[PDB]
């Protein structure tokens, strides 16, 4: 609910088939002392929105789904009423805790 | 020949190991951190940066062309004419030579006998278990501390927009329908003042690692598989490597940019056997540690033979005024 | 036969490779940082600059018109006659020559002999893998550090500003309601003293990047496709091209603008075999440089064979004075 | 029939090319910063001048004058009788001839064919994409770099007011409340000894870009659509073009001003192929190049033809010593 | 929260079905750890509003929504107040998360 | 059955053949004391996931079964509902069982 | 502030409904690094007031509104209590904010 | 102080009403390099100072305040002491820096 979307277009970055293997920013996402460190983590891995979408169309593969702009602003209104480290560390570890699944996309 | 070079040059209007934009009509430079004092406190800055797997394949691509001409450049992999970096992997049972002769991938001793490149650049077959170090070390090429420290600021990057537009027959534009493989393709380009310690480990050249030293009777020889004419051929080649280094053919993406290319200054040192590293120019004060190491090593008991160019390093220390980097190879080679 | 050409060009009243504000009234031509020592710590400062891809495809533009009129001209692609730069897209499988023949493109070797022009600025095809580097690598065009380092402001920029007017058979300039076409805009312009040092390695003309060299009892011989009256033909053609380099057709808007231009002074080194590149003529001692790299050259053992125009070289060193461009393009192809 | 002409003339008491002052009373007439060695290091000055869009104008507007007057004169756009500048703008989907036909802006080749102004001049239409490279350039209008050196000063500006005097039926000058329309309009004129390299390329004059050259049978032809008289008479229509540019029709307010003209000297080169493009007449030394870049080009083996007026340019190269402008374009037009 | 007008202004000159591709103005917008810099990218950014102006009616879309002028009056009282770098990342991240999405920019 | 997938794959890092012995994530998954610090650890337990799935091919038995999205989705559900340890250290031990057992991998 | 008046005056001659479109002003004054030629761009683009005063009527909108003195007093003191050009590029280039938006001019 | 009378003085040589513009020597006195052009700038500029006076009568505004000699003669001290062109290019600005100011000339 309102990650599972943001969930799989992260798993998109590191998903076989499309051969980019960006590890380091889904660690970044995973790891996140402060909220400002997980917003720079989630702004390097929303950046590469365009490559995937002319990636998929270069071999014929299913457009992926890019977050709408109403789960973005969800995301920084949560953001911004986090403050104690706890449930930061929460967030940050639940929103690419499936990054690594087994998503059937691209068939 | 253990030889060790390193200085300062000045690099301008560059695009060399570009990120590649991973297809997005927007390619960026490599980009890297490096750490500063500034005097209140370190902190580290971001800057354009040459790896040195360019300056690796770049020295092969230059070894490989020096040794053409050699009479013994048979002995060459296939994928070496064409300047292909990879020696061997996932399985490759045999390789193939310049004339189309098949080496195994067992006994490497045959394999540097045979081949002249993965004798010099090392290889790795991860099928049989064969490998070599590789002779050559390559150090990544960095603007130097003190150009960033007086830059307060000013990024480097100026990404410069290219086009590319195609007209049919009909003269038109085209849309999408077509495709018309109308894109944009803007490209970073750089500017500064970098520094080079590429090293040279070439007195193992022609001796495999499994057995480098025979005794006949308590006496150490080297293990030299290979006739002295072609080690010494090698060598040459090896050496002589170095010309498209310094003169503008390292990195890639030259033929639209061709960097505009100077040696500010240099030092090398040759000597016999194994000697000190010689220290990084990216540093302010190289030149003091250089002058220390190289007096020390040589107060120590070692040959050491230095070439300088646009390096006083005091009087005291004996060293030949070079005006030039292919004097230096030039100078290298008559002492083999 | 790779040639080098480096030297000191005066512009003057240009607007060449602006980048046209991508459709915006006011345009501005293209800039860049350099970076200049100033003898008082490095600074970077912008100044207007060519890319070289404009040289590059220029130099296109110019081979292909030399070569048109030769008897083997016919072997060219349809869109090269049109001055068209594209040479191979994403999703094409074929290619059409002058004469309407369909080459394919796999295979490079029949693409080189029946296709002239990708044999020498080289090609590339996404869907069919084929690919093949340029032999011909352009330098960009900059101010050099002693223009630069002595102006200490005037950012040479002018902006003259000219515009267009349309009436209709009533003579009427309209309103913004009817449109009329009627825009105002803006052009930026530029002078100064530039250097360049192209390069061409035309050495590998004809023979495919896949085998180089033939083996036929381990004897080396060129894969040379082509027939050898053509190569001399391509290399000819590709060689004089150089004559609408120095004489002020490269950079665009040249209908309107064709900048006053002259050649201040150069230096260009023919050779045999591989050479060092020839140092930029941005920098402000380049002249020096380039007289102890053809010194050290030629006492290597390299067969260096020189053109020098208004510039010294000193004396012991010899050279050919020339007195025009194309008096040196004589030169180079008399050799062929 | 590529033909270049460069030589100095002098204009005087001309406010041709005024920038107008953004839009107010003072209205001051265009300025271009120029660089010039003065033997000290190259130092910039901003001096008038007159750029080249105007020259393209008002040669498009010769050309109309001359062709008008020949039978073919049909075969011109209705906008092109009234001197209109543009030739297509962004809503035309259409073009009208003068006797009012409609044409479509598909297949270039009938466009050039019925359309006679555009095939010289060039075209676009942004809604189409059909685009043509004007068969003639224009170089800027620059005062010679050795009287800006030899005056130091002195910049060539009078700054003349003169204004407009209106009263009312009655006869009075009124103030500001009733407005009068009573104004300053200050003007600032220009004199002093300029250069010109104006050239023509009538070499593609009736032949559609998409395919210059047609094959029959491996055999190459010009692929000229239109009748091949008009090709002659288009062709001396644009070589008697230029006569009202050496005689005082070039430049803005031709009413008031008419500026003094005169040529100091000029030099021709006509040709028939393809050649080197003939050096500016802005630099102080130009006359010498001239001289070695047509003996050169003779050398090589160029038919070129090359008439002179006020220049020795030598005493072995054969060259025919012109009396007028006119007769030059008469000596142009007999070998056609 | 004067936010979104900002982050679709950013969005009309990085998204699709344009001609333009500038991910140098909002790469700047992310990596600008000060408070001149952050002003030097956003002046990039807005440089280039009459280039949508003129470009939008080409294919027909209703034009691109510029920020209000309170968005603009909003931004520097916002920014001068923000003294430590650490909430200046902040905003920087999240407006420049709000430059990539995917909604209907125009029909 | 939604729990016996998680424990297969856990199985996966630590058996026969499979030279990647990590028993530190597992100890971190059996041990944990809050709810976050299991999302960490099920975070570094699938952050191997394409170590193990291009290992596979490399020795030629069946390659691994990676978690569904239905299965980790349900798990996050479960997870904000436990308030206290007691349930959490049982969850935790019911998750880290399945890592030692009689799995047939791939033979 | 002094600033929202001069941004105006900036604006006016680079906002649309205008046939004025040179923007050289700005770029100049953005691309300020010393005391006098952000001054000397500034001043350049005032002079163009009269041309803007004597064409409003001309389209039938409201003369545009010269900048109030007091904002030209203001200015110079903020300047000169700066003398390391670091503070001096923010007021440099504090102007071009304003001169690029989507307000209404010509009502 | 000292410099508000000159300003005005050279707001009453151009501003609204008072049809008599000469915006070349201003333009020169702002684009002076030399002492000897700023001097000749300034003579030029005193010059009109009768056709003012007269003009002032002509349309019943209230007489221009001619600057005092105490100015002129200060000046003249003020800038006979440099050496360089840098520093006198602002004093060049700040005599044009009333040139179009919104002065109540005539009220």
């Amino acid at each position: 609910g309102w990650i599972r979307n943001i969930g799989r277009y992260l798993s998109y970055l590191v998903d076989d088939t499309f051969e980019e293997y960006a590890y380091d920013v889904v660690d970044g996402i995973a790891k996140a002392r402060t909220q400002e460190e997980l917003l720079e983590g989630v702004y390097k891995a929303l950046r590469l929105a365009p490559k995937l979408k002319k990636k998929a169309e270069s071999k014929g593969c299913p457009p992926p789904r890019i977050p709408s702009p109403e789960d973005i602003e969800a995301l920084e209104e949560k953001v911004e009423q986090l403050s104690n480290p706890k449930d930061l560390r929460k967030l940050a570890v639940s929103l690419a805790l499936w990054a690594f699944a087994s998503w059937n996309n691209c068939p | 020949m253990y030889v060790r070079i390193s200085g300062r040059i000045r690099l301008n209007a560059h695009s060399l190991n570009a990120q590649g934009g991973g297809g997005t009509n927007y390619i960026e430079i490599t980009k890297t951190k490096v750490t500063v004092r500034t005097e209140n406190g370190w902190t580290v800055v971001e800057v354009p940066a040459i790896t040195g797997n360019m300056l690796k394949h770049w020295h092969f691509v230059g070894f490989v062309d020096y040794f053409k001409t050699t009479p013994y450049g048979v002995n060459l992999t296939e994928r070496a004419l064409r300047y292909n970096g990879t020696r061997f992997g996932q399985g490759e049972t045999t390789a193939t030579k310049a004339n189309g002769a098949t080496v195994q991938l067992n006994d490497e001793a045959t394999i540097i006998k045979e081949l002249a490149d993965a004798d010099v650049h090392g290889f790795l077959a991860p099928k049989t278990g064969r490998r070599r170090v590789s002779l050559v070390k390559a150090s990544f090429i960095l603007p130097t501390e003190d150009f960033i420290k007086e830059v307060e600021g000013e990024r480097l990057i100026t990404a410069i927009k290219h086009n590319r537009v195609d007209v049919d027959e009909k003269g038109a534009i085209g849309s999408s329908k077509e495709g018309t493989a109308q894109m944009l393709f803007s490209r970073e380009y750089a500017t500064g003042l970098y520094g080079f310690s590429i090293v040279l480990d070439l007195g193992l050249v022609g001796i495999p690692q499994g057995l480098p030293v025979k005794f006949e009777e308590n006496q150490p020889r080297p293990n030299i598989v290979i006739d002295p004419n072609e080690r010494k051929a090698r060598i040459e080649s090896a050496l002589k490597a170095l010309i498209p280094m310094l003169s503008g053919y390292i990195g890639a993406n030259l033929a639209r940019s061709f960097p505009v290319f100077k040696v500010e200054e240099l030092v090398a040192i040759a000597s016999e056997g194994p000697i000190p590293a010689l220290v990084h120019g990216f540093y302010e004060d190289y030149i003091e540690a250089n002058r220390s190491i190289i007096k020390n090593a040589r107060a120590l008991g070692f040959n050491i033979e230095v070439f300088t160019y646009n390096v006083d390093l005091g009087e005291d220390i004996e060293a030949t005024k070079v005006s030039s980097v292919e004097e230096l190879v030039a100078n290298l080679v008559k002492m083999v």
